[PDB]
C-alpha cells in the first residue's frame, strides 16, 4: 500500500529543484522492508532508474542475510546495471548509501570467494563519484582491497598513481578506517609491483595520520615501511615531527624486531641478520610480510657491494666475495651482473683477469634527455603552483577569521 | 643621471634613471609609485634609508633628422650584429653574482619563517624570477640563432 | 613581446636578402636576366657555408648552455612555488584552522 | 681525508676529483624530487586537516 | 716536488706510476655552479621550513 | 607492437567476460605476454590468480610458467630451452617466437653493456645459440674475438620557444 | 649551369626556415601577450570579490 505511494513521489522531484525530500525518502525507506521492492524494480527504469533503486538496493544488502536468495547473482547483475550505464547525477547528495552499498558489495564478495569482476564494476562507481582530478572517496580503498585478494593489480594503478587532493565525505559517508586501509593496500600494491618509491610514501603517509588510538593498520604499516626503507634507502627513513604520538610510544615499542632488523642492518653483517632472521622468524610470519625481510637481506648484500664503488676502482671477484661474504667469485659474477643489468651499480666485467672494473659516470649533462626531463619536472612543478594558486584562490573567496 | 650597464646588457633594454634631490628638511607629497628594482644586500639598507630624500624625471631620448637617416642605413648592416649576440656569456658573471644574494636573500626570508621586512620570501621570488627570465631570454636568442643557421643541412 | 622585437626585425632583414639572392639565381637559370661566373659562384659558395658549426663540440657545448639554463629555469620555478605554497598555508592556518 | 679510489688489480691509488657541474645537476634534481614528495605529503595533510580525519580513542 | 707542493709553492700533482708532474691548469666557469649549489640548499631548507608551518 | 594491443585486449576480457574466472586460452595469452614485457611482477601474481582446476585441465599453462620460473631466477640457457619444449599453435606458438627473440635482444644488449671481455662458451650461452654461430655473429658485428684462450671482447655501443614562453609566462604572470 | 637549380633548392630551404622561425616569434610574443592580459584580467576578478 505504502510502497506504491513512494514511486509516484520520486517522479514528483525528477527535472524539478530540490532533492532534499527524496534524500529524507531514502533516510526513512520503510524500516521492515519486504521482497515486493524487487518488483518495483521491474518497472523503475523511467528516467534513469533513480536514486530509488539506491536505497532498494542498499536495503537489498542491509539485510544480513540471503541477501537474494541462492539466486544472489541476479542482484549482482542488477547492481551492475545500476552502476556501469544508469550512473546518476545527484549521487553527490546520496553518497552514504551510495558508499554504504559499495562498502557491503566489497564486504560480501570478501566473505564469499573471488572478488576480481567486483574491481571491474568498483572503478566505474568511482568514476562518478569524483569529481575531476580525483577526490579521495572511501570506495578507493575497497577496490585496493578487491585487487588484493583477486591478484590483479594491474586495472588499479590509475587510481593510486594520482596525488589526490581533499578527501570526500558528503553527509558523513566516510571513516579513518578507510583512508588507513587505502594508504595501507595501496602500499602493499606498491610493494608487490616492486615500486618502492610510491610504497613507502603510501605507508608513511598511512602512519603520519592523526590517532588517539593504536590500530592494527598503524601497526603493520609501520612493519611494512621499516622493510620498504631498508630495501629503497641504505637505512630507515625519519618519520616527520606531526606524525601520532602513539606512534612513538605504542607502535614503536611493539614492533622492536624491526628496530632490531634495522639494528644489526646497520652494521653491514650479513650472517648477522641471518641469525637475527632466523630468530624472530616466527613473529615475522606472523605478521606475513616474511619475504620483505629476505629482500632486505638482499639488499644488504648489494648496498655492502655499492660500498665497494666509493673505495675501489678495479677489484677481484675473489676480493669481493671475501669482503661482502657470498663464497667464491661465482656468486661475486652473478649479483654484479644482475646489479649492472637492474642498474643499481655503473661496472664492468673482466673474465680473462678475474676482475671488476667500477666506472661511475652515467651523465655529464648535455644530452637532451636532461633537457626533456628538466621540461618534464618542471612542468609537474608548474602543476604544483597551479594546483595552490586554486588553494589560495578558494581561500580568499571564504569569510575571514 | 645613473646607469646599469651590466643590467642593460643581461635586460637587453636601456638601464638609466634621471634624478633630483629635495632640500633638507623638506616632504614629498602623497603620491609616489616607485618602480621596483632588485637591489642586492649589500646595497639595500643605504638605498632603503635615502629612496624618499629625492625624485625620478620622466626620461625620454631624441635623435636629429641626420642622425634618423644615418640610423636607418647603419641598420641595413648592423642587423648582422642582432644575430650573432652571444648575451649569455658575454656578461655571464653577473647572473651567477645575483644567484649569490638571491641565495643569501632565501637565508634571510627562511630566517623570517624561522620564528619571527615585509614579507622577504615574496621580494626575493621576484628577484628569481627576473634573473631566471633574462637568462631564457639568453636561450631564447641561443636557440634562434640555431633555428636559423644550423637546422639547415645540403 | 618587447625583448624578440629586434631578433623579428633582424630576421625579416636577412630573409629578405636571402630572398632577394636566391630571386636573382631563378632569374639567371631560367635565363633573359645576364649570366654572371662570379655572382652565382658566391651564391655557391654561400649555399656550402650552410649549416654553421655541425661538429659534436659544437653540439656538447650548446646542449651545456641549455641545460644549465634549464636546471635554473627548474630552480627558480622551486622557488616561486615555494612562495605560492608559504602564501596557501599562512591563510589556510587562519581560515581552517586556529593557528 | 683521503678522496681517493683503490685499484687493487694494478695496486695503485688514484686521486678522485669530483665533476662540479654533475654534483650541482645531481643535488639539484634530488632537491626537486625532495619538495615535490614533501609537497605530495602537505597536500594530503592539508586535506585530513580540512576533512578532521582522525582515529578515535573508543 | 712533494715538499713544494706541501708549502703550496708549486700547484700541481705528481703521477708516480708514469713518472711525470701533472701541473693545475683546468679552470672553468666553476663560480656558476657553486652559486647554485647554494641556491639548491637554501631552498632545500626553506622549502623544509614551509612544509613544518601546518603541523 | 601488435602484441601491446592483444594485450590490452586480454586484459579487457580478463574482466569483461567472467563470471568470476576467465577463460583458459586468454589466461596463457596473458601470462605469456606478461613474459614478453618482462614484467615479472605482473607474471607471477597472475600465475597465482589461476584456479587449480585450470591448473590441472591445462597443463600448457604450466608449460608456459616453466619458462617463467627460468626467467625469474635469470637463467638464460633455460629460458631457451623451456621455450622450445612446448607447442601451442595460433595461441601462445606465435608470441613464443617473439619471447625468444626478445630474450635474445636482451641477452645481447646485457652482454655487450655488462662485459668487456668474457668466455665464448659463456655468451653463447647467453645467446643460446652455438659457440660458432655466435662468434661468427659478433665477428660481423665487430666484437674482438680472441681464439686459443677462447675470449670474446665486446664493443660498447614551436618544439623549443613554446616550452620557454610558457616558463616566461609562468615567472613573468 | 645545369646543376644551379640546386643552390636555389637550398637558398629556398633556408627561406621557409626563416619564414618558420619569423611565424614562430609572431606566435610566441602573441602568447605571451594573451596569458598576460588573461592573467590580469583573472586579477581584477579576485579583487572585485574583497568588497563583498
Amino acid at each position: 500500500s505504502a510502497l506504491e505511494q513512494f514511486v509516484n513521489s520520486v517522479r514528483q522531484l525528477s527535472a524539478q529543484g530540490q532533492m532534499t525530500q527524496l534524500c529524507e525518502l531514502i533516510n526513512k525507506s520503510g524500516e521492515l522492508l519486504a521482497k515486493n521492492l524487487s518488483h518495483l524494480d521491474t518497472v523503475l527504469g523511467a528516467l534513469d532508474v533513480q536514486e530509488h533503486s539506491l536505497g532498494v538496493l542498499a536495503v537489498l544488502f542491509v539485510k544480513f542475510s540471503m541477501p537474494s536468495v541462492p539466486d544472489f547473482e541476479t542482484l549482482f547483475s542488477q547492481v551492475q546495471l545500476f552502476i556501469s550505464t544508469c550512473n546518476g547525477e545527484h549521487i553527490r547528495y546520496a553518497t552514504d548509501t551510495f558508499a554504504g552499498l559499495c562498502h557491503q558489495l566489497t564486504n560480501a564478495l570478501v566473505e564469499r570467494k573471488q572478488p576480481l569482476r567486483g574491481i571491474g564494476i568498483l572503478k566505474q562507481a568511482i568514476d562518478k563519484m569524483q569529481m575531476n582530478t580525483n577526490q579521495l572517496t572511501s570506495i578507493h580503498a575497497d577496490l585496493c582491497q578487491l585487487c588484493l585478494l583477486a591478484k590483479c593489480f594491474k586495472p588499479a594503478l590509475p587510481y593510486l598513481d594520482v596525488d589526490m587532493m581533499d578527501i570526500c565525505k558528503e553527509n558523513g559517508a566516510y571513516d579513518a578506517k578507510h583512508f588507513l586501509c587505502y594508504y595501507y593496500y595501496g602500499g602493499m600494491i606498491y610493494t608487490g609491483l616492486k615500486n618502492f618509491e610510491r610504497a613507502l610514501y603510501f605507508y608513511e603517509q598511512a602512519i603520519t595520520t592523526p590517532a588517539m588510538a593504536v590500530s592494527h593498520i598503524m601497526l603493520e604499516s609501520y612493519k611494512k615501511y621499516i622493510l620498504v626503507s631498508l630495501i629503497l634507502l641504505g637505512k630507515v627513513q625519519q618519520l616527520p615531527k606531526y606524525t601520532s604520538q602513539i606512534v612513538g610510544r605504542f607502535i614503536k615499542p611493539l614492533s622492536n624486531a624491526y628496530h632490531e632488523l634495522a639494528q644489526v642492518y646497520s652494521t653491514n653483517n650479513p650472517s648477522e641478520l641471518r641469525n637475527l632472521v632466523n630468530k624472530h622468524s616466527e613473529t615475522f610470519t606472523r605478521d606475513n610480510n616474511m619475504g620483505l625481510v629476505k629482500q632486505c637481506l638482499s639488499s644488504l648484500y648489494k648496498k655492502n657491494i655499492q660500498r665497494l664503488t666509493k673505495t675501489f676502482l678495479t677489484l677481484s671477484l675473489q676480493d669481493m666475495a671475501s669482503r661482502v661474504q657470498l663464497s667464491g667469485p661465482q656468486e661475486a659474477e652473478k649479483y654484479v651482473l644482475h646489479m649492472i643489468e637492474d642498474g643499481e651499480i655503473f661496472a664492468s666485467i673482466n673474465q680473462k683477469d678475474g676482475m671488476v672494473s667500477f666506472h661511475d659516470n652515467p651523465e655529464k649533462y648535455n644530452n637532451p634527455a636532461m633537457l626533456h626531463n628538466i621540461d618534464q619536472e618542471m612542468l609537474k612543478c608548474i602543476e604544483l603552483d597551479e594546483r595552490l594558486k586554486a588553494m589560495d584562490q578558494e581561500i580568499t573567496v571564504n569569510p575571514q577569521f | 643621471v645613473v646607469i646599469d650597464p651590466t643590467r642593460t646588457i643581461s635586460a637587453g633594454k636601456v638601464n638609466l634613471g634621471a634624478f633630483r634631490t629635495y632640500p633638507k628638511g623638506y616632504k614629498p607629497p602623497d603620491e609616489g609609485p616607485s618602480e621596483y628594482q632588485t637591489i642586492p644586500l649589500n646595497k639595500i639598507e643605504d638605498f632603503g634609508v635615502h629612496c624618499k630624500q629625492y625624485y625620478a624625471l620622466e626620461v625620454s631620448y631624441f635623435k636629429s633628422s641626420l642622425d634618423r637617416k644615418l640610423l636607418e642605413l647603419l641598420w641595413n648592416k648592423y642587423w648582422v650584429n642582432t644575430l650573432s649576440s652571444s648575451s649569455l656569456l658575454t656578461n655571464a658573471d653577473y647572473t651567477t653574482g645575483q644567484v649569490f644574494d638571491l641565495s643569501e636573500k632565501l637565508e634571510q626570508s627562511e630566517a623570517q619563517l624561522g620564528r619571527g621586512s615585509e614579507d622577504k620570501l615574496a621580494k626575493a621570488t621576484r628577484d628569481s624570477c627576473k634573473t631566471t627570465i633574462e637568462a631564457i631570454h639568453g636561450l631564447m636568442s641561443q636557440v634562434i640563432k640555431d633555428k636559423l643557421f644550423n637546422q639547415i643541412n645540403i | 613581446a618587447e625583448h624578440l622585437i629586434a631578433q623579428h626585425s633582424a630576421i625579416k632583414m636577412l630573409h629578405s636578402r636571402v630572398k632577394l639572392i636566391l630571386e636573382y639565381v631563378k632569374a639567371s637559370e631560367a635565363g633573359e636576366v645576364p649570366f654572371n661566373h662570379e655572382i652565382l659562384r658566391e651564391a655557391y659558395a654561400l649555399c656550402h657555408c650552410l649549416p654553421v658549426l655541425s661538429t659534436d663540440k659544437f653540439k656538447t657545448d650548446f646542449y651545456d648552455q641549455c641545460n644549465d639554463v634549464g636546471l635554473m629555469a627548474y630552480l627558480g620555478t622551486i622557488t616561486k612555488t615555494c612562495n605560492t605554497m608559504n602564501q596557501f598555508v599562512n591563510k589556510f592556518n587562519v581560515l581552517y584552522d586556529r593557528q | 681525508l683521503i678522496s681517493a679510489r683503490v685499484d687493487s688489480h694494478s695496486k695503485i691509488l688514484y686521486a678522485r676529483d669530483v665533476d662540479q657541474r654533475s654534483t650541482t645537476f645531481e643535488k639539484s634534481l634530488l632537491m626537486g624530487k625532495e619538495f615535490q614528495r614533501r609537497a605530495k605529503a602537505m597536500m594530503l595533510r592539508a586535506a585530513v586537516l580540512r576533512n578532521q580525519i582522525h582515529v578515535k580513542s573508543p | 716536488l712533494v715538499q713544494c707542493i706541501l708549502d703550496n709553492t708549486i700547484h700541481g700533482r705528481i703521477d708516480q706510476v708514469n713518472q711525470l708532474l701533472e701541473l693545475d691548469h683546468q679552470k672553468r666557469g666553476g663560480a656558476r655552479y657553486t652559486a647554485l649549489d647554494k641556491w639548491t640548499n637554501q631552498l632545500n631548507s626553506l622549502n623544509q621550513a614551509v612544509v613544518s608551518k601546518l603541523a | 607492437f601488435s602484441f601491446k594491443k592483444l594485450l590490452d585486449q586480454c586484459e579487457n576480457q580478463e574482466l569483461e567476460a567472467p563470471g568470476g574466472i576467465a577463460t583458459p586460452p586468454v589466461y596463457g595469452q596473458l601470462l605469456a605476454l606478461y613474459l614478453l614485457h618482462n614484467d615479472m611482477n605482473n607474471a607471477r601474481y597472475l600465475w597465482k590468480r589461476i584456479p587449480p582446476a585450470i591448473k590441472s585441465a591445462n597443463s600448457e599453462l604450466g608449460g608456459i610458467w616453466s619458462v617463467g620460473q627460468r626467467i625469474w631466477q635469470r637463467d638464460f640457457p633455460g629460458i631457451y630451452t623451456t621455450i622450445n619444449a612446448h607447442q601451442w599453435s595460433e595461441t601462445v606458438q606465435p608470441i613464443m617466437e617473439a619471447l625468444r627473440d626478445a630474450t635474445r635482444r636482451r641477452a645481447f644488449a646485457l652482454v655487450s653493456q655488462a662485459y668487456t671481455s668474457i668466455i665464448a662458451d659463456d655468451f653463447a650461452a647467453f645467446v643460446g645459440l652455438p659457440v660458432e654461430e655466435a662468434v661468427k655473429g659478433i665477428l660481423e658485428q665487430g666484437w674482438q674475438a680472441d681464439s686459443t684462450t677462447r675470449m670474446v671482447l665486446p664493443r660498447k655501443p614551436e618544439q623549443q620557444l613554446a616550452r620557454l614562453t610558457d616558463y616566461v609566462a609562468f615567472l613573468e604572470n | 649551369r645545369q646543376d644551379l637549380s640546386a643552390i636555389a633548392r637550398t637558398l629556398q630551404e633556408w627561406c621557409v626556415g626563416c619564414e618558420v622561425v619569423l611565424s614562430g616569434i609572431e606566435e610566441q610574443v602573441s602568447r605571451a601577450n594573451q596569458h598576460k592580459e588573461q592573467q590580469l584580467g583573472l586579477k581584477q576578478q579576485i579583487e572585485s570579490e574583497v568588497a563583498n
